[PDB]
RNA sequence: AAACUUUCAACAACGGAUCUCUUGGUUCUGGCAUCGAUGAAGAACGCAGCGAAAUGCGAUAAGUAAUGUGAAUUGCAGAAUUCCGUGAAUCAUCGAAUCUUUGAACGCACAUUGCGCCCGCCGGUAUUCCGGCGGGCAUGCCUGUUCGAGCGUCAU
RNA sequence: GAAUAAUUCUCACGCCAGGUCGUACUCAUAACCGCAGCAGGUCCCCAAGGUGAACAGCCUCUGGUUGAUAGAACAAUGUAG
RNA sequence: GCGUGAGCCCGGGUCGAACGGCCUCUAGUGCAGAUCUUGGUGGUAGUAGCAAAUACUUCAAUGAGAACUUGAAGGACCGAAGUGGGGAAAGGUUCCAUGUGAACAGCGGUUGGACAUGGGUUAGUCGAUCCUAAGCCAUAGGGAAGUUCCGUUUCAAAGGGGCACUCGUGCCCCGUGUGGCGAAAGGGAAGCCGGUUAAUAUUCCGGCACCUGGAUGUGGGUUUUGCGCGGCAACGCAACUGAA
RNA sequence: AGAGACCGAUAGCGCACAAGUAGAGUGAUCGAAAGAUGAAAAGCACUUUGAAAAGAGGGUUAAAUAGCACGUGAAAUUGUU
RNA sequence: UGGGCGAGGCUCCUUCUGAGUUCCCUGGAACGGGACGCCACAGAGGGUGAGAGCCCCGUAUAGUUGGAAGCCAAGCCUGUGU
RNA sequence: GUUGACCUCGGAUCAGGUAGGAGGACCCGCUGAACUUAAGCAUAUCAAUAAGCGGAGGAAAAGAAACCAACAGGGAUUGC
């Protein structure tokens, strides 16, 4: 979880309140990150290329 | 875009080709984000990209140890992954000259009672 | 078990993914013999151990 | 003994080896019953000829020692082929 | 007289013998001497535009550099190159690199992705606490260096 | 360790942080072991009303099933009552 | 058609790439049996049989097709040491949604724990992680040609605590003792209610709390008799120095 | 690397094929079956009956008496005449 | 009785090598039958729609283009007695 | 007394080094059976062999006479 934290900061300049963090039965990793109230999640889904 | 030419990648020195490097990491990562749902001519470019990133990659590190190899010209002691790899065994050999040593009372007998050149005639 | 070790919990990974049946494209190459998926596993017909 | 005697079998006494991959690991013993860990040897004996050969050397990848007859064919040489860019 | 049982022929069934074939075996003869603490043999997990296996490779992952040849690959698609030169290919050769977790396996352990110590850099008010990154810490023995023990022992 | 402040006050309030792996579902007259969707075997928790000495036997409420190849006839000989 | 005989030759049909006569040489060279070896097929035969655990019925819908699919209405059983609601061992995707030709579900099948395509398991507080028990294995040493056997404090020079230096590299004390593994039922710091999803929650959302470790400021307390007062007492209160 | 008075898919090594594989056993270990369409897929357009699987016409080919259950197709056993 | 030169030869890899698609018949296709020719220090073997010396890869003989590293050695040039 | 040597025995994450494992067809050693034959069986045979253990190379091992001989004397080792 640290360096999920550091990577998001330097990548997409985000940041976030608390990270949780799952092994899926493939044998991956699906991490939830919640954002600070005072940004807004929906807007940055859009401008940084994510599918909306 | 298109490929990085290996060609063109000898002439540099290494911080240029430390920031070329930059932006080649990036928009693979973000080409790789609208990959899903859809597919083209795009899905060309990650194959294009990951390549590319592989010759820049060999280039530092091979300019790397041609110039560390210049420092230890000279030196006693080399580290170990400079030093030649032959074989386990051809490693503890004696050395030429070593093996090649002769006692003094030797020497003074193959002086004056070396093989000769003859012929016998019928 | 629901407790279980990361190493156990490793191996079902990939005793789960390789079954799955052939690409359909397969069979259209030039001089190819292979019809069918000859390692099929089902947890109520072979045991696989741990 | 029988059918009623068979229900009762829910324990291991073998599990997986680190060295082998077989599940022939004693639990209690802590030794494996076919590659012998830990101990340094690995088991082998002669008294039977299928079990040595189904561990033999090149039955698996050979990373390093595949490529040494090619570099004794060269003599063990090391450099680049005169006029190379680099 | 039909039905039923049995024998033979024609055609149609079940089954895979016979004849012909072979990128496979077996035996003999000839040439060579090359694993590993500079981490071997073996094991595990991963990598493809569309893959489960086999084959190949290791986060530089169905390959990269360099030399030669000189226009492909192919199940589909896409582009790439087009030989000016800036060069196709699951090509051939191979002298420079990468090389995850383990294994003689080496910080202590392992039925645990467990628990520690030393040195340096960057953050949070920080020589002591928390996080990130890089380099280290197994045993026997040999030569030398250095610090020591003993009324064993020599001279003031 | 103080006489003009100091304080090693276990009192009240206030600031920062808390890594790693498991978590779906069955636990049995169909999900485990007996060659199988086998009348066998396999460790624990919760425990309503009436009769009654009672966790005995018989009927009911909450909750759960209506699943075990079927239709027609009623000779001998059988298994159970 | 020929020959006493083992056998040889020809006519007709099918098929598609190699094959014979004569004299010598050579051998893994001739089958009905061995409860012979491997593969294939019959009579028995549409026969034995598919009978434990009380039991089914009416209308409508879907559909090529309904005793064993779905809805409603009747009739029944299990009867709290349950055919109910949750767990340990073991299994490993069997969980949820949509769709479906063959095969399987010892009758059927539109249904399924089967087939095909997608989705699903969030913790400072619940466990592992910590400690030892029966027990196992290194170290000092002794046996054995050797793989190795014994030995766990034993005939061992076996450890750990503080300070200051520009800087690590300089000082000063104590010393009988000095390893690891081993419990999801033993010992153990800390979380409750309401709602939410087709499928997870003491974890997600809302509200209200707690524990450990590390830094620091205000309020109050104590002190010029330097380290608090009261009650005869059992004792009391918001604090109220304490190394070996 | 070169050869044979050697074997020719029940033979020859257990393996001519994704073979030390699939599978069995707690374990040491045990361990199979399976080669051949045609020169070239030219692997049957279109119409019609059927819920569908498929059938009847019509097509490719020297041949479909070669249709992915595919060269040649014997005996045991079976159907029609 | 020291030192230094050294032609020339031998190992390895790589460039290149002779001759019919002439005419007629059968056949889905001549690599079959008939007639007429050529090459051969090359009539070993394999492919190409059926048995191919002359369609293609190769095969026999000495040479030839280019390159790398070790050997052997004909014969020459120079010091000298502590 | 102070100080300086010698001998023996130790510490160190001191500087630099070296051994383990794999393979084992052939080769050098140790250890060591029974089935079987003798028409029974115990010495004997199978056999100074199979299994077990240690150590190397492209070969290993052996080897320049405390030898053979009795002759008019031979002259390291290995193999046919
Ligand atoms: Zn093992």
């Amino acid at each position: 979880k640290a360096q999920i934290k550091q990577a998001l900061k330097k990548l997409y300049d985000i940041d976030t309140v608390k990270i949780n963090t799952l092994i899926r039965p493939d044998g991956t990793k699906k991490a939830f990150a919640r954002l600070t109230p005072d940004v807004d999640a929906l807007d940055i889904a859009a401008t940084k290329l994510g599918l909306v | 875009n298109g490929k990085v030419k290996a060609g063109q990648l000898w002439s540099k020195n290494k911080e240029e080709l430390t920031k070329i490097l930059g932006e080649l990491k990036t928009e693979l990562s973000q080409l790789r984000i609208q990959k899903i749902s859809s597919s083209g001519a795009k899905l060309n470019k990650i194959h294009d990209l990951r390549k590319s990133i592989a010759r820049v990659l060999t280039v530092i590190n091979a300019k790397q140890r041609a110039q560390l190899r210049l420092f230890y010209k000279n030196k006693k002691y080399l580290p170990l992954d400079l030093r030649p790899k032959l074989t386990r065994a051809l490693r503890r050999r004696l050395s030429k000259e070593d093996a090649s040593r002769v006692l003094e009372k030797t020497k003074k007998r193959l002086t004056h009672f070396p093989q000769r050149k003859y012929a016998v005639k019928a | 078990p629901s407790h279980k070790t990361f190493r156990i919990k490793q191996k079902l990974a990939k005793a789960q993914k390789q079954n799955r049946p052939i690409p359909q494209w397969i069979r259209l190459r030039t001089g190819n013999t292979i019809r069918y998926n000859a390692k099929r596993r089902h947890w109520r017909k072979t045991r696989l151990g741990l | 003994k029988g059918t009623s005697s068979f229900g009762k079998r829910h324990n291991k006494t073998h599990g997986l080896c680190r060295r082998c991959g077989r599940r022939s690991l004693h639990n209690q013993k802590k030794v494996c019953a076919s590659c012998g860990y830990p101990a340094a040897k690995t088991r082998k004996y002669n008294w039977s000829e299928k079990a040595k050969r189904r561990k033999v050397t090149g039955t698996g990848r050979m990373r390093y020692l595949s490529t040494v007859p090619r570099r004794f064919k060269n003599g063990f040489r090391t450099g680049v082929p005169k006029g190379a860019r680099g």
